[PDB]
């Protein structure tokens, strides 16, 4: 029998295309754009290069928000942080420990908020994130309603655009109590949110925090990641998606043959 | 000239390389015959018969030899026939030679022969060898061969003492006198460009491999220094070693060999042991029935000797050893033929077993009790030697082994087989015939020297190459030139190198090279016609064709700028890295397409994988399942796919660092290849990016070359890098999540709870520790808010093993900007053993932006271990930035001041004749310095004619008080010699005054300021007295002070400037008249700092800008990208001469280059530009005739040839008077250009229209590192490009490297900033002040400082003194933390007293430091080895142990010369160390009392270490005298006689007069005279007989006897009777000379001048006490009175000591009793 002609099969992982195409994303950070409210949220450009360059075109990937007012001015906000956690996600939504970061040089200043990458733009504000900036409002009353945002930064054909938006009441309430995980969950509204307006600029520069003994990418150590994990912060800059630290099980795989 | 052809470089290179049979035929010796058989054909040459000893050729014994070669040679009795025929060309000629004789003739031990000549050529007199005077280079082409050579020649030259090493992959180096390496090895060397000035002998073994493709290598060796002989003309002797083949006369012209001197042929009838030859041609093509046919002739082969002989097989394979041995066995038994080889019940089987059961090898196992074994490289190094020892022994029958046995080892068997004559090439991709090389090595092995009457060599090809190897053994295949494969490679290296510049450089270079031998005899053989040979019978036009053919290729591929019709080459960091790591030019063309900073990791391997050493590799179809196979399992994804072969290379590397073993046999080779090269190659990226700035690359690359070296990725452990370990538990802790750094604060056994492994308990915690680990901490200390100065602070925080660590660690210094995306600076740190617990201090700049970024990043990354680093945040959250500085003074528009306007007709006499009116600066400052008394501060920038500016203060002087008396100081000693010549003929040849200059010797310097009236001086030299000005008169009577130059308070010695005048401030407080004070400097930023500092009032300081320099100055800055200093330098030659033609075609310039050695080479390099444009003498503006006059009167012969072009140059090393020759060529307009050391900068009286600073960095040998020119030495040399009354405008050209650029502009553009570092250099300063008690408690030290500098700046800028905080507790504290550490280590050297943490005093050493200017530390060294039984040979030794003596240079080539010196010193000293300054001044210290001439640099060194001994000696006899010690401190006073007249205690009195031969002083010493007052009193017709000088040497005689002392002395005891114990015993002693005195102390052997100073001892002679001791200067008469307490009750007998400081013979005597009741 076993056919006139039969072939063998040969693996190929999904992730080495991936990790081919985040080679390019640096592409991306010379095509980035931006679609009231009352606040107005400036993000440094060094800050927002270096997020997606970081990131994957699927698995999403998040960073924390933290900044002040210019000095005798509060009408504006100044992004002046972005912090790493450790954290996994898909291409729907991001999974953050319930910790939020804590550190000395950060407690001079305010958290906006978060910022995620996502593969397709549209034009609403995804249900997920409605759920989880809520979830994250519930559990931590240092991030207000009016003050804290979430920064879209969609995956365009070879360019970025960003959107910014905010949480209204009607939403903070339906997010907190949702539990479908769905696409069109009982209760989703675009009442739920207003978008905020974020501005790009070069006159001044922020910084990032990544975890002291960890790093924060863990898409591939997803059972290591816990949403009860604790962690510490120290400052520097993250590493790539795909850097070797992040993916030791391929390395060794292939030391024992 | 220009009649350019490009050339197809490719379709003259030789295909075949080492394979390429030139000879058409070969004719075979008579005898020779041949066999058909089927399937092959064999063909067999008898055994040559040796020649009859032709002439008078007798075998010369060793005893006939020279007698210090006899060494070299013990061992041997007679040398053999080759050598004794070439032992007189060897030993007694430095002739270059050429030998060629078969392999085994014995070619080696006339290769030692020469190596003695040049050995015995450094002969000592102690009878060692000097080693660090020549250097031997043997060249040999198997690193086998070079390992084995390295320990034969390091016995056989044992006894001379004489180090022989193996280069590794460098104090080495200078530690080994003879280099054993292969020509790769040295040719890489020689490309950087060290210690190869030191080769006189250069040995190339196995030379014919000039016909291999490594063949070029040996051309470029050659053609680099021979060509290099011509351009240094220090001759090195070439010696070559070669086999027998054509073309060896070609060989001898190519090595300069002279055919009837150098040249010898011995034809292979010279072979010590005949061969009998058989050459097997298999006609079989079929790979399967071949393969057979060979096993069943090897099988026939060893039948013919099995039993008789042994037989040795060679495989071209580690596996086929196995294979063979075992298939010929197998096939042996199974026609039962095993009973041959062993006797079966002899010695021979037996000890073939019990070895073989402890052999522990399992493939030898099985084949060593049959007679059979095996060896290769892959085998243990004990197995390896028990099969040579097994083999030797004639115990093994047949050996199968490799080529590595052939060249490692001497094992020489009676036949020898070469199964095949394939070869796997992973370099060509293909299998290729066997190497010349190897084939003649090989079968050089048959035949025992012994008991073989006859070796039988036999070798096994197909029958196509027959004959080939017919050819190459039987001297018939001649030795071509590959040398057009490699050539553009080798062009390139020769113009990084610098030696050539030109097209017609490499024409001339091209003339030295094989390859041009070879095409003037056989051009037919390289593609030339024999017609076009005598259109160009020279080959000039095909030589430049091949030129310019490779020129091209350099050019497209970015490695060299070529200017085609000039034929200029211009070289490029691009073209270095290619030579200096051996890179192709091809692919560092790719290397440079595809490196960008957004780079990721996997187009980091594909980019490695394109690299053109793998040009050749495939993808063979039985390769594509198993690499399939990886490249859908690799952690680095490949993008290729599995057809190209760039994916093979990419899988095949990260097959390597996974340590995974393939099965393809074409794939492990082609493994081995490319990563053997990705060494080099990897590391040849990291330089390209490291250099560019991109971070991110940057560490992707550094961590490839670890993951390629260590062989493993980051993701595993870092404890794999031990590999002392039993591996399967650092595989278990990579298992065990958690992360390395946990492992460090934990306890020694928490860690077998983690990893289950108690069991293996603190073993794990042992190799944590063991592991690299540096601590960061950092101090900012901002500049401007533009430029932060980092002080970076490394502590190491692991443990130093040499097992593990070695000698040192190297670690990389990176500073990254805030998004790890740019590197702002980096530095290579080099970790040695000997500092391995020490902290360590790194300076750096670093620019800073004013939207201040949030933090920088410090990266300390090891350079060889994995996983090793320590990343330090520098936040600016708390950084405190200095303020704008404010805006300058403005320039007014006034009218310009007529000289007339001084209103003094006397004083217009000083400046009538030189200008008409004074400069706009001079103008303003006018009314202030000379109709006012007001504190000035004028600060303007070089060359702006301040120093008139003080002249008005002084002219201002001279008319209040008409002998009024002013201090000028000045802070380089070269600027006060300048401005000493100047102000002697302004003031003191037409003003009538007096004006001097103090010499550093304060006995006689106190002497000039109280009979002057302008005192110029250095700072230190003004300190000494500075602190005596409570008691001295002639120092707080100042009417005017004067600092010029003030700006360099920041400098190196700016702490000294800034005491002296806070003290002339503070003396001036407490002086009621108040002493004016006028401050000269250049633009300074905060000068307003230092005009509150010196009280000067706002509307008195004038704070000029560099925008305001009378003459106006255009300065270009340009910045050069090559990292390597040697190579910049040679990239900015050619610019030099374009910034001339450019800036001033024909107005003076000055050239400023770094070293000594550059102001020759820059100054030749200049006129070889001007020759190549026909501009000869074109600098030149002096008839040459007009010329010789001045000519003539030099000695560097170099410095004449210049001359006579416009072109000078000016160096340290110059005679003082040979630089006033060329400075006044210069300033005449006779010469242009004139070249000058950095280090003359502050001396230079000659200014020109243009200054060229050449490169802004000296190599300091003390750090042994390149150290940046201080920013005030830039500013002087910049100061020279001025010239108010001949140009309109000065230009300088600074030449930079490209990231000092920014640097320059922020610091030359604008004024610049200064501080203060006087918190550094407290201690000597503090106790100065105690012991004159201005500093009486601690608040008084708090109170001293608020009168400085430092202190002023610590509110202005104080994060660059570490201070957080200007509030006024702020900096309370942190003075008071400063008063208390100073005065802490003052009281811990017993120098202070503290009493109650509050009160202090001084001690007597702390009297006696401040007193002669002398370090804390150096007076507590000395307080701690002095006795009472303390002689002459250890105050030189605690004297040259002083800080003032630790910068003395250590010169390493004068370690020889100190060590000789030290035999030839007459007080031996113990532990000789020769790393140490003080152990060389002590050297010096006796080589000046011996009067021994020394070099030019040593006895310059000499100067300097005597201008401070007097004061450290008249240190120690105040410190012996305190401790009652008397013979010592009478030692230590005969000391200073004995230093000042460069003699000894036991040495001749006559020896102080001068003429006064080294024996027509013995020729009187057997008379009657042996005193200077003998001498005087001889009668002239008597005594100028006796003396043998002339009219004018008896006058130096004579004027030295009426300044000898001679002195009438007189002492008298005060009430010699009313005396008992505890009375007063005081004593008179009158002194009075004979005449006197006209000058000071003639002392022509010591630098300063002298005054005579003397002693008065009182002591006890037998108990070695001294009892009172006064210091006095004597004049005329003096009267001295001293007194002392009375011992117990008895006739006590005490002795009088009247001894002098600078005169020998002068000591006086006198003994008295005092009855005490
Ligand atoms: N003068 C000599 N007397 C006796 N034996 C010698 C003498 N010279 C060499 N032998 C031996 O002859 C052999 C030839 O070695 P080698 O010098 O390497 O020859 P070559 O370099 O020409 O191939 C050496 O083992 C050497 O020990
Ligand atoms: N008023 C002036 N008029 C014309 N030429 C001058 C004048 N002053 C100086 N020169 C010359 O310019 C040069 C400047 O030298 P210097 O006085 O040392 O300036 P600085 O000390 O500021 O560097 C001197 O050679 C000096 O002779
Ligand atoms: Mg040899
Ligand atoms: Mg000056």
């Amino acid at each position: 029998p076993l056919g006139s002609m039969t072939q063998t099969f040969s693996s190929k992982t999904e992730w080495r295309v991936r990790a081919i195409s985040a080679a390019n994303l640096h592409l991306r950070t010379n095509h980035i754009y931006v679609s009231e409210t009352g606040y107005t949220y400036i993000l440094p450009k060094n800050v927002l290069k270096k997020f997606i360059c970081i990131s994957d075109l699927r698995a999403q990937i998040a960073g924390y928000l933290y900044g002040v007012s210019p000095p005798d001015n509060p009408q504006v906000k100044e992004i002046r942080c972005i912090v790493m956690v450790p954290q996994w996600g898909t291409h729907q939504t991001v999974h953050l420990p319930g910790q939020l970061p804590q550190h000395e040089y950060l407690k001079e200043m305010e958290p906006l908020g978060w910022i995620h990458t996502q593969p397709n733009e549209s034009p609403q504000l995804s249900p997920q994130d409605v759920t989880t900036h809520a979830k994250i409002m519930a559990d931590n009353p240092s991030w207000d309603g009016e003050k804290t945002i979430i920064i879209t930064c969609s995956f365009t054909p070879g360019s970025c655009t960003l959107t910014a938006y905010k949480l209204t009441p009607s939403g903070y309430e339906w997010g907190r109590q949702n539990t479908d995980k769905g696409n069109n969950p009982k209760g989703y509204l675009p009442s739920h949110y207003e978008r905020v307006q974020m501005l790009l600029s070069d006159r001044f520069l922020g910084f990032f925090m990544v975890p002291a003994q960890s790093s924060w990418n863990y898409n591939f150590m997803g059972v290591r990641h816990d949403p009860n994990m604790k962690y510490e912060l120290q400052l520097a800059n993250p590493k790539e998606f795909y850097h070797e630290v992040h993916r030791p099980s391929h390395f060794l795989n292939f030391a024992l043959l | 000239l220009a009649p350019r052809q490009v050339l197809d470089l490719e379709d003259l290179v030789f295909t075949q390389g080492s394979h390429f049979m030139a000879n058409k035929r070969c004719q075979l010796p008579d005898g020779s015959f041949r066999r058909q058989r089927k399937g092959y054909e064999e063909v067999h040459v008898p055994a040559l018969k040796p020649k009859p000893f032709g002439s008078e050729e007798q075998l010369l014994p060793v005893e006939k030899l020279p007698k210090y070669a006899q060494a070299g040679f013990e061992g041997f009795k007679t040398l053999n026939r080759i050598q004794s025929k070439l032992y007189r060309a060897a030993l007694e000629t430095d002739e270059n030679l050429l030998l060629c004789a078969p392999t085994g003739a014995g070619k080696t031990n006339v290769a030692l022969m020469c190596m003695l000549r040049e050995i015995g050529k450094h002969i000592n007199m102690d009878g060692t060898i000097n080693v660090d005077d020549f250097k031997i280079i043997y060249i040999a082409p198997m690193r086998s061969l070079v390992q084995e050579m390295v320990g034969s020649f390091g016995k056989r030259l044992a006894t001379y003492g004489i180090t022989v090493a193996e280069l590794t992959g460098k104090e080495e180096i200078s530690a080994t006198q003879i280099i054993v390496c292969t020509p790769e090895k040295w040719d890489i060397i020689t490309r950087k460009g060290t210690y190869t000035q030191l080769v006189r002998l250069i040995i190339l073994d196995e030379i014919h491999l000039l016909h291999d493709d490594r063949g070029p290598v040996l051309e470029a060796l050659v053609a680099r220094a021979i060509r290099n002989i011509e351009m240094t003309q220090e001759d090195v002797r070439l010696i070559g070693l070669s086999a027998t083949l054509p073309n060896y006369e070609d060989v001898a012209t190519f090595l300069r060999v002279d055919p009837a001197k150098g040249l010898f042929y011995f034809d292979n009838s010279f072979r010590p042991v005949p061969l009998e030859q058989t050459y097997v041609g298999i006609t079989e093509k079929k790979a399967i029935k071949r393969f057979q046919i060979m096993n069943e002739i090897v099988y026939e082969k060893i039948m013919e000797h099995a039993g008789k002989n042994q037989v040795l097989v060679f495989v071209h394979s580690r596996k086929e050893t196995g294979k063979t041995a075992r298939a010929i066995r197998d096939m042996c038994l199974e026609k039962d033929t095993l009973g041959l080889f062993l006797r079966e019940g002899s010695a021979s089987t037996e000890v073939l077993r019990t070895e073989a059961e402890q052999c522990k090898n399992l493939e030898l196992k099985d084949l060593l009790p049959y007679g059979f074994a095996i060896h290769h490289a892959g085998m243990t190094r004990v197995d390896r030697t028990l099969v040579e020892d097994l083999f030797a022994d004639k115990h093994i029958q047949v050996l199968v082994s490799t080529a590595t046995l052939a060249w490692g080892v001497n094992l020489p068997a009676h036949t020898v087989i070469i199964k095949g004559t394939q070869v796997y090439s992973p370099e060509k991709g293909r299998w290729t015939e066997l190497g010349a090389l190897d084939i003649l090595q090989m079968l050089g092995r048959a035949g025992r020297p012994q008991y073989d009457t006859k070796g039988e060599g036999i070798l096994i090809t197909s029958h196509g190459e027959l004959q080939y190897y017919l050819s190459l053994l039987n001297q018939q295949l001649p030795i071509e030139s590959q040398m057009v494969s490699k050539l553009p490679d080798m062009l390139n290296a020769e113009i990084v190198l610098g030696n050539v510049q030109n097209a017609k450089d490499a024409v001339n270079w091209l003339g030295y090279a094989y390859l041009y031998i070879r095409m003037l005899r056989s051009p037919t053989l390289y593609g030339i016609s024999h017609d076009d040979l005598k259109g160009d019978p020279l080959l000039d036009q095909r030589r430049l064709d091949l030129v310019h053919t490779a020129a091209l290729m350099l050019d497209k591929n970015n490695l060299v700028k070529y200017d085609k019709k000039t034929g200029n080459f211009q070289v490029t960091e691009l073209g270095r890295i290619a030579s200096h790591y051996y890179i192709t030019n091809d692919t560092v063309q790719t290397y440079n397409q595809l490196l960008k900073p957004t780079l990721s990791e996997i187009e980091l391997f594909r980019v490695f994988s394109l690299s053109s050493e793998f040009k050749n590799i495939t993808v063979r179809e039985e390769e594509k399942l198993e690499l399939q196979k990886l490249l859908e399992r690799v952690p680095i994804p490949v993008k290729e796919s599995i057809e190209e072969p760039s994916a093979k290379i990419n899988v095949l590397l990260q097959a390597f660092i996974s340590q995974l073993k393939l099965e393809g046999f074409a794939l492990m080779a082609d493994m081995v290849y490319v990563t053997q090269s990705a060494g080099r190659l990897m590391r040849a990226i990291f330089e390209i990016v490291l250099n560019r700035g991109w971070a991110q690359l940057t560490d992707k690359t550094l961590n490839l070359c670890k993951m390629i070296d260590k062989r493993m990725w980051q993701s595993m452990c870092p404890l794999r890098q031990f590999r002392k370990l039993p591996e399967e538990v650092v595989k278990k802790i990579e298992k065990k999540n958690f992360p390395f750094e946990r492992l460090y604060d934990l306890n020694h056994n928490e860690i077998g709870e983690l990893i289950r492994m108690p069991k293996m308990g603190k073993t794990i915690h042992k190799y944590v520790h063991l592991f690299p680990k540096l601590e960061l901490s950092v101090h900012l200390q901002p500049i401007t808010r533009s430029t932060l100065k980092v002080e970076l602070t490394i502590t190491p925080d692991f443990q130093w093993d040499e097992k593990v660590h070695g000698s040192s660690e190297a670690f990389w210094i990176l500073v990254e900007d805030v998004d790890s995306e740019v590197i702002l600076h980096h530095e290579y740190f080099l970790l040695k053993a000997k500092y391995a617990q020490d902290e360590h201090l790194i300076t750096f700049f670093v620019p800073v932006f004013e939207p201040l970024p949030p933090q920088y990043f410090i990266r300390v990354v090891s350079d060889r271990w994995l996983s090793c680093e320590t990343q330090l945040p520098v936040s600016f959250r708390h950084l405190i930035l200095p303020e704008k500085y404010p805006p300058p003074t403005e320039l007014l528009d006034l009218q310009p001041l007529p000289v007339s306007a001084l209103r003094n007709s006397a004083f217009e006499s000083l400046y009538q004749d030189k200008f008409p009116f004074f400069n706009p600066i001079q103008t303003q400052v006018f009314n202030t310095v000379y109709n006012s008394d007001d504190n000035v501060f004028v600060g303007a920038p070089t060359g702006s004619g301040k120093t008139i500016c003080a002249e008005f203060a002084i002219l201002r002087m001279l008319l209040q008080s008409s002998e009024g008396r002013c201090v000028y100081i000045t802070p380089m000693e070269a600027l006060a010699e300048q401005v000493y010549m100047d102000w002697y003929e302004k003031f003191q040849d037409r003003l009538n005054k007096k004006v001097v200059l103090l010499t550093g010797e304060t006995s006689t310097d106190l002497k000039l300021l109280g009979k002057g009236n302008i005192i110029i001086s250095t700072p230190e030299k003004w300190d000494i007295l500075s602190r005596r000005w409570k008691q001295r008169k002639n120092v707080q009577n100042i009417n005017l002070f004067v600092v010029d130059e003030v700006h360099l308070i920041g400098g190196e010695n700016g702490p000294v400037l800034e005491v002296i005048c806070s003290r002339m401030r503070y003396i001036s407080s407490q002086i009621e008249r108040p002493i004016r004070i006028v401050a000269l400097s250049s633009s300074l930023s905060n000068a307003k700092d230092v005009a509150h500092w010196l009280g000067c009032s706002a509307t008195s300081t004038f704070n000029f800008h560099p925008n305001v320099r009378p003459v106006p100055l255009e300065l270009h800055i340009q910045g050069f990208n090559i990292s390597h200093t040697q190579t910049r330098l040679l990239s900015m030659a050619k610019p030099v001469y374009h910034a001339i033609t450019k800036h001033s075609p024909k107005k003076p310039v000055i050239v400023f280059v770094p070293s000594r050695k550059q102001t020759r080479l820059t100054a030749i390099d200049i006129l070889t530009t001007c020759a190549a444009d026909i501009q000869r003498q074109r600098f030149l503006h002096c008839t040459e005739k007009d010329l010789i006059p001045y000519l003539e009167k030099l000695s560097d012969s170099t410095l004449k040839e210049t001359l006579l072009n416009g072109v000078g140059y000016l160096h340290e090393g110059l005679s003082p008077m040979e630089r006033r020759l060329v400075e006044q060529l210069f300033s005449s307009g006779a010469i242009q250009v004139v070249v000058a050391s950095r280090s003359l900068c502050w001396g230079m009286n000659v200014a020109a229209h243009l200054v060229i600073i050449m490169d802004t960095q000296y190599y300091n040998g003390k750090i042994h590192a390149y150290v940046d020119y201080p920013i005030y030495d830039v500013l002087q040399m910049v100061g020279h490009a001025n010239r108010p009354l001949q140009d309109d405008e000065g230009r300088c050209v600074i030449m930079c490297q490209g990231s000092k650029k920014d640097f320059f502009k922020k610091f030359l553009y604008e004024p610049l900033p200064v501080e203060s570092h006087l918190d550094h250099c407290m201690h000597d300063h503090f106790n100065a002040e105690i012991v004159t008690k201005t500093i009486e408690n601690k608040q008084d030290a708090v109170d001293y400082l608020t009168w400085t500098f430092l202190y002023r700046r610590m509110t202005q800028n104080p994060n660059y003194y570490n201070l957080q905080g200007i509030s006024h507790r702020h900096l309370s504290d942190h003075l008071s933390e400063l008063v208390e550490q100073t005065l802490s280590d003052l009281e811990q050297s017993k120098c202070i007293s503290i009493e109650d943490e509050m009160d202090v005093a001084p001690l007597n050493l702390g009297m006696i430091a401040a007193y002669y200017y002398i370090n804390y530390t150096t007076i507590e060294l000395f307080s701690m080895s002095l006795n009472a039984k303390t002689k002459v040979r250890g105050l030189i030794e605690i004297i040259s142990n002083a800080a003032e003596y630790e910068n003395i240079p250590i010169r390493h080539h004068e370690d020889n010369l100190l060590r000789q010196l030290a035999q030839k010193v007459p007080h031996k000293l113990n532990n000789p160390k020769f790393n140490d300054p003080h152990v060389k001044t002590n050297l010096l210290l006796q080589a000046h009392l011996s009067r021994m001439q020394l070099s030019a640099e040593l006895q310059s060194d000499t100067e300097e270490i005597l201008s401070k001994a007097i004061r450290l000696i008249q240190a120690c006899v105040d410190v012996l005298s305190s401790n009652g010690w008397l013979s010592p401190a009478l030692a230590a006073m005969e000391l200073a006689q004995m230093v000042t007249q460069a003699m000894w205690s036991k040495d001749s009195y006559l020896k102080q007069l001068p003429h006064f031969t080294s024996e027509h002083i013995k020729r009187c010493t057997d008379k009657g005279v042996e005193s200077v007052f003998d001498i005087m009193e001889m009668e002239d017709e008597e005594r100028n007989a006796l003396l043998q000088l002339t009219d004018s040497q008896i006058a130096d005689v004579a004027r030295f006897c009426n300044r000898y002392p001679n002195i009438e002395l007189s002492y008298e005891v005060v009430d010699k009777d009313s005396i008992r114990s505890g009375g007063p015993v005081v004593v008179l002693v009158q002194l009075e000379r004979e005449e006197e005195v006209t000058g000071p102390v003639i002392a022509p052997l010591f630098p300063q001048k002298r005054e005579e100073g003397w002693w008065v001892v009182i002591g006890d002679a037998k108990s070695n006490s001294l009892i009172s001791i006064k210091r006095l200067t004597l004049q005329q008469k003096a009267k001295v009175k001293l007194d002392f307490v009375a011992p117990a009750t008895g006739a006590h007998n005490y002795t009088l000591y009247f001894m002098s400081d600078a005169y020998m013979g002068c000591d006086q005597e006198y003994k008295f009793s005092v009855d005490v009741k």
